[PDB]
């Protein structure tokens, strides 16, 4: 494999941080604050 | 991975992109 000749050569690949189960969920969070405040809960409480 | 030596001297250490099992308390992470 290609990924197996970059590996062994030292060049490696490091993971993200933020998981796409994290960043769906922050993207969830967003949408039903939007759908149920509006602009209301970016500006303070819901 | 380590606090400030001012606050502690213990570490741990993470094998990047090695299986636990094929090292020369233990968590497996990806
Ligand atoms: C590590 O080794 C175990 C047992 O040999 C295997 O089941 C697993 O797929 C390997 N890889 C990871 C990422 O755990």
């Amino acid at each position: 494999d290609l990924i197996c000749a970059q590996k062994f050569n030292g060049l490696t690949v490091l993971p993200p941080l933020l998981t796409d189960e994290m960043i769906a969920q922050y993207t969830s969070a967003l949408l039903a604050g939007t759908i149920t405040s509006g602009w209301t809960f970016g500006a303070g409480a819901a | 991975i380590t606090p400030g030596t001012n606050t502690s001297n213990q570490v741990a250490v993470l094998y990047q992109g090695v299986n636990c099992t094929e090292v020369p308390n233990v968590f497996q992470t990806r």
